[PDB]
């Protein structure tokens, strides 16, 4: 019968390990850089995109960084297909909240939700795992500002700065470097072009390679402001920093 | 790979098979039966000694008139009990009378074989299922994986159940009192034990007509080993 | 008589592959090649009418498909997979846009929906991928003219011109040299085929290439008069006498 | 289940909730609790069909005590109220609907204020100064039109709440055997021993 | 549906996917159970490969399931979130339909028999993944802790530890552990707690959480400067 | 060999190898003999214990008041079976107040292992049955094997050392055939029958278990010191 | 290896199952043929009752599928009556749910996209069939359009299928290069069947009995086979010129 | 290589391994033959007496459906009994919507697509018989022959099992030796004749002979089987030709 051709993706190993969440891990380890960092007064999402050509049409391009509601965010590494059916579950889980409660979901819980569907991939129904990793950037009235990372193992955990994707290791040990608490959003826009700067595959970063993103609580009169970054002002940020 | 319900060229289903060794790994569970009552003794094993032993149930009631006893993978056994104790309370409310305890055990093994790709594998673990009823009198059975369970006098399951039952074989007769059974269960678990028998890594029980199903207390069955260190130190 | 492959096809290997995906990748470029260029006023598709037999009739197989009347579809790959793709885009523009909102979708969102059902071939139960990747030229008031491509994964990009199949890498550095943001769709056209010229080997005319616009709305293509706000659809296909024309003008 | 009144003063909440519960032609009881605390700084009074009304208080307090250990926090009053409007909402297109009226009084720790509001089977949520279920409205909402101030202290609420009793007493046909008075505030619920 | 048998016997009468459930729970962060008198504390190991976190925000390690009862694990962080749901959602209905909250060995003996359903059943693999629970029953003032595993086997414990270095810290807890004099305050029990974890962990406080549990629903967990205190002290009791 | 793994497939000689392999187990089963006269029909069989402490495994099941079997391989299997007859047996007495024939009997359980052997998941039955029965056309013996086979017979055995009492009564024919109107003969004949299959045991009180259905005789059981008289 | 086995993909971006299928088409060694007329469309196919036991009555390959649509299979006739039963009833369902008879080239490519969808799904296996369908079409007029195992379809001027259809092919290919037209320019279908038989002779290389043929003849409003006497008729008009 | 272990795969050739074998399993049992005759036909079959203690007459092979349908087939007994269930089904599904009883192209149909539809998925097994049936509708007469891969065409006369070659030469014989026709009674006698003749295939084991019959004189039009007189007319007939 069909036992024949069945993959099994939901099995351990001999050593205690989900073969194909690491596979897919493997994967995402591939994936353009996407980097995180929490200030005090924001957060800063920044990722470099992997299809560089020049007739790529850029100001209507979204490969990395989507909008989940009006105060959570995600950056992408891993298939823009998978994450697209992910971030889908999570806009349409945040509005069930929103029509429930009457009050914007907390960060956490989308968090956990999406999460939680990510490991059911890993336990039951025979299916390949989601090849994708989120870093979540968002805001809420309980814990303020929050970054989170998600992988296709459905385990989740808080960041004050983090990167996904390529190059992670090294990422990583140079905002370990520089991070500081007492850090502001200005800054913290400085360290990701940066990171990304040293960390990067390319020969030099330039605008048309980069998505950005801030979440600032610096709207007028005490509101949540999110901003994705247009070519133009990605390209303004670039000068302003000195890294063109 | 293959079938879960496949036969093997000798005509036995593999994962029954299969299912029959991992009951061989399991602790060892004894009962006797005599005309007095049914005595059902098992091993404990803890794995340490911070494991508050007491918490070790592998001796379980079903009904007042129908005990039991568990070997292997003990947490298999739990679904096989919450079914028997089912069907045992089930019979009661249609028929206002104790149901069989044959028809108890065919119940339980009715289970077994319902296994496909229903759950996905045969229990590991076999049962000692010891009762009264009116007809019958004092029975003892051994239900299997496999679906099959057969009558005995006595029976001994798990690690150390063929030495066991060679020494059931020459110490049983119909004549045996309650208390000569339960001292021989003792007897024969102590024989066949790794660690050294005591109150506390062996339990007792038995089913009588007058007071039915009874674990016994630490208490009690701390005497009755004394009584048997006595009685084999005598000659 | 059941179905038992409730399981992927399509697994990770330890290097992190999607085999699958690739394999289908990889019967993409064996396809005919096909391309799309966007210009200011307009897109254009267009590729190859590889005839399997000369008895055959060419005009019956369309490779260039309208969607809606504003967006159009051209393919490389399993011409199969393409057709039923073509009858599900279709249908999911009317079930998950049209009969909700009174108007056609958006490029961008028709495209997110064929994405979808090419991702869950990639994951669901007892299916193969599919063995295409389609590029998708369409207008709409709020976004404009736009250009995307469709690959076996689900994934999707926005281009201003680009190319897939067979002679691929060549025809992308050929639109490179010659694309600019100053375009009107008539250089675009003519851009087309110059760079098509270069994949084909045999026979170079309007009865051997399948080339469409969006552009302009054509009211004299609409079948009715009455109603001022619909004005028609703004997919045109060419034809063999128009592509002919500009052929001289080569 | 009779009479169930509601009053939001300037730091508090004060439900009071009728002590009888008669079948046909008996009084089976009279001290009878019609209420749930369903967080520590929110309370819901119920009243309409026999069964409905606890088994639909009752699971409305496990979600939200399955909710507060969950996410080891407690929901505003605002967002138990609209949780229990589209419960009730749900309910009033099924096979056979939950026949359930309530109020919801709590305080919002966030905001520092007390809130009350009024839920009737349908999902009809309105928040109020003060709220009344079934007949009782008739005769207490005049008399809070009269009296009512907002910046009222509790003790001036639990006066106002007597005022209402008396006159419910008087001209009500039904005897109810009194009131259950609780009070919610900034330091949780207590119940109101001596009415 | 997917149906497929994973969990099956093997010739030699083992079910290696939940053998493998095991080595799973070898490989997570080790956590300890210890109960005195009239206290239960948890103890869990936080591995330091992971800094620049945020511990505000962070999935703690110690989650409870009742007001009067915790559970702490060892092994898939993913998987720990689906049994600790469950026995939430257990919990409540318990009390609903039983107008009493669970006792700790009716919540165990939950949580065990979901773990043994994922054991034989078609279409999924066991839970990596082994839990302490500890609490006190309602209106009781003799301290429960429990230990399950992938298995579905359950059982009732003194003193316990689980996951990564586990043969170690249970070595150091059968020779310090007294069952006729078990840790009568609550600083004796969370002192021994603290120093079967010191075993292991081989880093100051940061890498320690430790969370005490009392009669009637008294559950608080330590910060850092209340542990540190605690491993400042067994330290300089040691240098003699 | 590679044509083992499942019932869904064939070798390349046209073999279903793990129907063979059920019939296997029947063989390695216990014996039982069936035999009939025009006014009797008999079940003898031979019970087997686990050892000296257990009891002997029951061999007989009851179907109806006019019909039963015996069992000689997988008992579980045996139950299904049984279970089966058992419905069919009362489907035809509640809709059709009809006694149900032995051979259409026989046709129901064909058909019911057969679906066994052609789907996958599945597996086939493993057990052997000797299914006797007194109906409207007389005395009936049919034996059932797991890959659907099903045979009317004058007299069979199934089992471990079956040989010995086929040969038996193939030799016998003539002679127990016309066994008519005498049920301890027709009984003496099928003891004497299942002795040519034994080896170093010998027939005793507990382990000899007998049955009978037939003109004026429901289906009964005989066990225990109620075949003394036989042995 | 079980990228053969089932339909996935190869490394190629290859389906050997579907291509293996292609192969099971010429099991009946078997060639066809289809050309059409002014006001017709004819299709003929090769004969051959090996066993004298066999009915030669029922030995066929053409089926009709509506009044006015018939179908040549080139293929084993379990998968070709297969395929007949599902386009009879996809036929009929058309006519009851619309109004109006299924046209040739719409049922063609509802039989494509089913073979389509047994290439892209696991649990089912291609057809081992190629499927010619043929009609005068009330819009269109002639109408020839041709299925096979990978999901494929278009229309013909004319079309050949089997062992020797390339033969076939280049002998149609060159009278068409002569002529100019997409037609055999013929009033009566009577001499469209003579053309069809008289260039799979020349193609072939092989001359035919009346039992060694076999003929179906679609007209404006119905499709309809020969018999072998109407086939003889046509033989003998054939060898008198 | 692998192709041959599941149903429904295509090897390089373009076969179906699995049905090939299945054809195996047939060539394996016992002969079975079928006779079209001038109104009707005639079905015989071998059944092998493997002890005395068989029933005489008792173990029936032949099978109706409806009541103007026999079949008959070799092979696994089981597979063949299912399928003769299933056209039972088909028949009963058939006159109740359209009144008439199944015409035999139409029943033969509905056998080929069922068997047919057993090569479309890995997940069943192929049928283990080849079918020989028929009988007589509003038409005349009909006779059809069934394989594992659902092949089935009609035929003047048919044969399957292990003596199937041996009865082919013997039904060649008559097709061309009576082109106007054979009688029914006449198609009996042969079909007995053949059975024998066959029986030097399996002649280690004696044998018993099955006949029955549509016919529209003989038995008007319905499925009858041959007994006594004119049963024991036919083994005469062929005990006399044999020798
Ligand atoms: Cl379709």
């Amino acid at each position: 019968g069909s036992r024949r051709y069945d993959s099994r993706t939901t099995i351990f190993s001999p050593e205690g390990r989900l073969y194909q969440v690491e596979y897919a891990l493997e994967s995402i380890s591939h994936a353009g850089t996407a980097i995180g960092i929490m200030a005090s007064d924001g957060i800063v999402l920044a990722a470099e995109r992997k299809v560089t050509s020049t007739l790529l049409e850029q100001d209507t391009s979204t490969e990395k960084l989507y909008k989940l509601n009006d105060k959570i965010a995600v950056a992408v590494a891993g298939l823009t297909a998978d994450a697209e059916i992910l971030i889908n579950t999570a806009r349409i889980h945040a509005q069930n909240y929103l029509k429930t409660y009457n009050e914007d979901i907390p960060v956490e819980i989308l968090v956990r939700r999406l999460s939680d569907i990510k490991q059911g991939y890993t336990q039951h129904g025979g299916l390949r795992p989601f090849g994708v990793s989120f870093i979540y950037a968002g805001y809420d009235d309980r814990y303020g500002y929050q970054l989170y990372t998600s992988n296709p193992s459905g385990n989740y955990t808080g960041w004050k700065a983090i990167s996904v994707g390529a190059n992670t290791s090294a990422a990583q040990t140079l905002l370990q470097m520089d991070y500081k608490d007492d850090m502001k959003v200005d800054d913290a826009i400085e360290l990701a072009l940066k990171t990304l700067s040293k960390t990067t595959d390319s020969s030099a970063l330039t605008y048309d390679r980069l998505e950005f993103a801030t979440i600032r609580k610096g709207a007028n009169d005490g509101e949540v402001y999110q901003k994705i970054f247009k070519p133009q002002e990605i390209k303004d940020i670039l000068v302003k920093t000195g890294i063109t | 790979d293959r079938g879960v319900s496949t036969f093997s060229p000798e005509g036995r289903l593999f994962q029954v098979e299969y299912s029959l060794e991992a009951i061989k790994l399991g602790s060892t569970a004894i009962g006797i039966a005599t005309k007095e009552g049914v005595v059902l003794g098992v091993e404990k094993r803890a794995t340490s000694p911070l494991l508050e032993s007491d918490s070790i149930e592998k001796i379980v009631e079903i009904d007042r008139h129908i005990g039991c006893a568990m070997s292997g993978l003990t947490a298999d056994a739990r679904s096989m009990i919450e079914h028997a104790r089912t069907a045992a309370v089930t019979h009661n409310l249609y028929y206002d009378e104790d149901i069989n305890v044959e028809s108890l055990t065919q119940s339980v093994c009715d289970l077994a074989l319902r296994f496909g790709e229903l759950m996905s594998r045969p229990f590991g673990v076999a049962l000692l299922i010891a009762g009264h009823d009116a007809d019958d009198g004092y029975q003892l059975f051994h239900a299997e994986p496999s679906g099959t369970f057969y009558r005995y006098n006595a029976k001994a399951i798990g690690s150390g159940s063929e030495g066991a039952q060679a020494e059931l074989l020459n110490e049983w007769h119909s004549s045996l009192t309650l208390k000569e059974a339960e001292l021989l269960v003792l007897k024969i678990l102590k024989q066949v034990m790794e660690e050294k028998l005591d109150e506390n890594n062996a339990q007792l029980s038995c089913i009588t007509k007058q007071d039915g199903f009874k674990i016994y207390d630490n208490e009690k069955t701390a005497e009755l080993i004394k009584e048997l260190k006595e009685k084999e130190a005598a000659e | 008589m059941t179905d038992r492959y409730s399981f992927s096809l399509t697994t990770f290997s330890p290097s992190g592959k999607l085999g699958q995906i690739d394999y289908a990748l990889t019967a993409v470029k064996q396809g005919v090649t096909s391309l799309g260029i966007k210009a200011t006023n307009g897109v254009v598709i267009a590729t190859e009418k590889k005839s399997s037999s000369p008895l055959a009739m060419s005009e019956t197989l369309s490779k260039v498909s309208l969607l809606t009347p504003d967006i159009g579809a051209v393919y490389s790959g399993m011409g199969p997979d393409y057709r039923v793709l073509v009858d599900k885009s279709r249908k999911v523009a009317h079930t998950s846009y049209k009969r909700i909102y009174g108007e056609y979708p958006p490029t961008k969102l028709l495209v997110s929906e064929v994405a979808k059902i090419m991702q869950e071939a990639t994951q669901s139960g007892g299916v193969r991928p599919f063995g295409v990747s389609l590029l998708i030229a369409g207008h709409d008031e709020f976004n404009g003219f736009s250009l995307y491509q469709v690959d076996p994964s689900g994934s999707y990009f926005p281009w201003k011109a680009t190319a897939i199949g067979k002679g691929s890498v060549a025809a992308k550095t050929f639109l490179e040299k010659r694309w600019n943001d100053e375009l009107e769709l008539e250089d675009a056209i003519h851009i087309a085929l110059l760079t098509l010229k270069e994949s084909v080997e045999g026979e170079f005319n309007g009865d051997t290439i399948e080339l469409a616009i969006i552009g302009d709305e054509n009211p004299d293509l609409l079948g009715y008069t009455g109603i001022p706000t619909d004005k028609g659809p703004r997919f045109r296909k060419l034809t063999s006498q128009e592509i002919n024309d500009r052929l001289e003008a080569l | 289940m009779d009479i169930i009144l509601g009053i939001r003063v300037q730091d508090s909440v004060i439900l009071a909730s009728s002590k009888a519960v008669t079948r046909g032609i008996s009084v089976l009881k009279d001290s009878d609790d019609k209420t749930r605390q369903l967080s520590p700084h929110t309370l819901m009074s119920f009243a309409g069909e026999a069964g409905d009304t606890v088994q639909f208080a009752e699971y409305i307090q496990a979600n939200i005590q399955l909710y507060s250990i969950r996410e080891d926090y407690e929901l505003s009053p605002q967002a138990v109220s609209s949780f229990v409007r589209q419960e009730l909402a749900k309910s009033i297109r099924s096979r056979r609907p939950y026949q359930v009226n309530v109020l919801i009084g709590g305080y919002d720790k966030k905001k520092n204020k007390p809130e009350l509001y009024q839920i009737d089977y349908l999902g009809t949520k309105v928040e109020l100064p003060y709220g009344a279920h079934g007949y009782s409205g008739f005769y207490t909402f005049s008399l809070l039109d009269h009296h009512y101030r907002p910046d009222m202290t509790t003790e001036e609420g639990l006066d106002l709440l007597k005022l209402c009793v008396q006159e419910l007493e008087k001209r009500m046909p039904m005897d109810f055997k009194g009131v259950i008075v609780k009070i919610v505030d900034k330091d949780g619920i207590r119940q109101v021993d001596d009415f | 549906g997917y149906d497929r048998a994973l969990s099956i016997f093997s010739p030699d009468g083992h079910i290696f996917q939940v053998e493998y459930a095991l080595e799973a729970v070898k490989r997570g962060t080790c956590a300890v159970g210890v109960k005195g008198k009239n206290c239960v504390v948890l103890g869990c190991e936080r591995r330091s490969t992971l800094k620049l976190q945020d511990t505000r925000i962070t999935p703690s390690k110690v989650s409870k399931i009742d007001s009067h009862v915790v559970l702490s694990f060892s092994g898939l962080n993913a998987d720990s979130r689906i049994l600790i749901e469950k026995a939430r959602v257990e919990a409540q209905s318990h009390r609903l339909t039983l107008e009493d909250p669970v006792t700790v060995e009716y919540l165990t003996r939950y949580v065990a028999g979901v773990q043994q359903r994922y054991t034989q059943s078609g279409g999924v693999r066991p839970f990596g993944v082994s839990t302490l629970i500890a609490g006190f029953d309602p209106r009781d003032d003799e301290p429960k802790l429990y230990q399950t595993e992938p298995s579905g086997i359950y059982s009732s414990w003194s003193a316990q530890t689980i996951g990564r270095n586990s043969k170690t810290v249970r070595e150091f807890l059968e020779k310090n552990y007294d069952r006729k004099e078990p840790p009568a305050t609550v600083e004796e029990c969370v002192k021994l707690t603290v120093r079967s974890l010191l075993e292991v962990v081989q880093t100051g406080a940061k890498n320690i959480e430790i969370t005490v549990v009392k009669p009637d629903s008294d559950i608080v967990a330590l910060s850092s400067e209340e542990i540190n205190q605690y491993v400042t002290q067994i330290e300089q009791e040691k240098q003699e | 060999n590679n044509y083992d793994g499942d019932t869904v497939t064939f070798s390349p000689t046209g073999r279903l190898f793990q129907v063979e392999y059920a019939l296997e187990a029947i063989k390695q089963g216990s014996v039982t003999v069936g035999l009939r006269s025009n006014t009797h029909a008999v079940l003898v069989a031979l019970k087997r214990n686990a050892d000296e402490l257990s009891s002997y495994q029951k061999k007989i099941i009851k179907c109806d008041e006019h019909m039963g079997l015996s069992l000689a391989g997988l008992a579980p299997d045996a139950r299904v079976l049984s279970n089966y007859l058992r419905q069919q047996c009362n489907y035809s007495s509640l809709v059709f107040n009809r006694k149900l024939a032995v051979e259409r009997a026989g046709h129901l359980l064909c058909d019911k292992a057969q679906k066994n052997t052609q789907s996958y998941g599945g597996r086939p039955y493993g057990v052997g049955l000797l299914i006797i029965g007194y109906d409207k056309s007389g005395a009936h013996l049919l034996e059932f094997q797991p890959s659907g086979n099903v045979t009317e017979l004058y007299g069979t055995a199934i089992g471990a050392r079956s040989q010995g009492a086929k040969t038996y009564l193939e030799r016998t024919l003539d002679t127990f055939i016309k066994i008519d109107g005498n049920p301890d003969e027709l009984i003496k004949a099928g003891v004497e029958a299942i002795s040519q299959s034994l080896r170093d045991e010998s027939l005793t009180v507990d382990n000899l278990s007998i049955a009978i259905v037939g003109k004026d005789t429901p289906f009964t059981i005989y066990d225990g010191e109620a075949v003394a008289k036989y042995i | 290896g079980y990228d053969r086995h089932i339909t996935i993909f190869s490394p190629e971006g290859r389906l050997y199952q579907v291509e293996y299928a292609f192969k099971a088409t010429n099991q009946t060694n078997i060639n066809s043929l289809a050309v059409r007329g002014k006001d017709c469309t004819v299709v003929i196919s090769q004969k051959k009752v090996p066993d004298k036991l066999l009915d030669p009555t029922t030995v066929s390959y053409i089926f009709c599928i509506s009044r006015t649509i018939g179908m040549v299979v080139n293929g084993p006739i379990p998968d070709a009556r297969n395929a007949a039963l599902r386009a009879k009833a996809e036929a009929a369902e058309f006519r009851y749910k619309y109004g109006y008879d299924m046209p040739c080239d719409v049922l063609a490519k509802r039989m494509a996209n089913l073979s389509q969808i047994y290439t892209q799904r696991a649990y089912m296996r291609p057809l081992g069939v190629i499927l010619t369908f043929v009609s005068v079409d009330e819009e269109l007029g002639p109408s020839i359009y041709k299925t096979d195992p990978a999901g494929y379809y278009v229309g013909y001027k004319a079309t050949a299928t089997g062992p020797k259809q390339q033969e076939i092919t280049t002998n149609l290919e060159n009278h068409f290069k002569k002529s100019k037209i997409d037609h055999i320019n013929e009033e009566s279908w009577e001499k469209v069947v003579e053309f069809a038989i008289t260039h799979m002779i020349d193609a072939l290389g092989t001359e035919f009995s009346k039992n060694d043929l076999e003929v179906g003849v679609a007209t404006k409003d119905k499709f309809f086979t020969l018999s072998a006497e109407n086939i003889e008729e046509r033989l003998v008009a054939i060898a008198e010129q | 290589t692998g192709y041959d272990l599941s149903n429904s795969v295509f090897s390089p050739d373009g076969r179906n391994f699995q049905v090939e074998y299945a054809v195996k399993a047939v060539e394996n049992g016992t002969t079975s033959i079928g006779i079209k005759c001038n109104d009707g036909v005639v079905f015989a079959v071998e059944k092998l007496i493997t002890s005395k203690l068989l029933v005489p007459q008792k173990n029936v092979k032949i099978q109706v459906v409806d009541r103007h349908i026999g079949c008959v087939y070799s092979g696994l007994i089981p597979d063949g009994r299912h399928l003769v269930n299933r056209g039972r089904e088909e028949a009963a599904s058939f006159k109740k919507l359209y009144k008439t009883p199944i015409p035999i192209p139409a029943f033969a149909d509905r056998l080929g697509q069922y068997v047919q539809a057993h090569t479309l998925y890995n997940s069943v097994r192929p049928f283990g018989v080849s079918t020989i049936f028929g009988g007589v509708d509003k038409n005349g007469a009909h006779l059809y022959m069934l394989e594992p891969s659902g092949s089935y065409w009609g035929y003047k006369g048919a044969a399957t099992g292990k003596g199937r070659q041996s009865a082919k030469a013997e039904l060649e014989k008559l097709v061309d030796h009576h082109p106007e026709g054979l009688s029914a009674r006449e198609a009996v006698k042969q079909a007995a004749k053949i059975i024998y003749l066959a029986h030097e295939d399996n002649k280690e084991k004696d044998f018993e002979l099955e006949i029955s019959w549509c016919s529209l004189s003989e038995t008007n039009g319905l499925h009858k089987f041959v007994k006594g007189d004119l049963l024991q007319e036919a083994i005469d007939f062929a005990q006399k030709e044999i020798n």
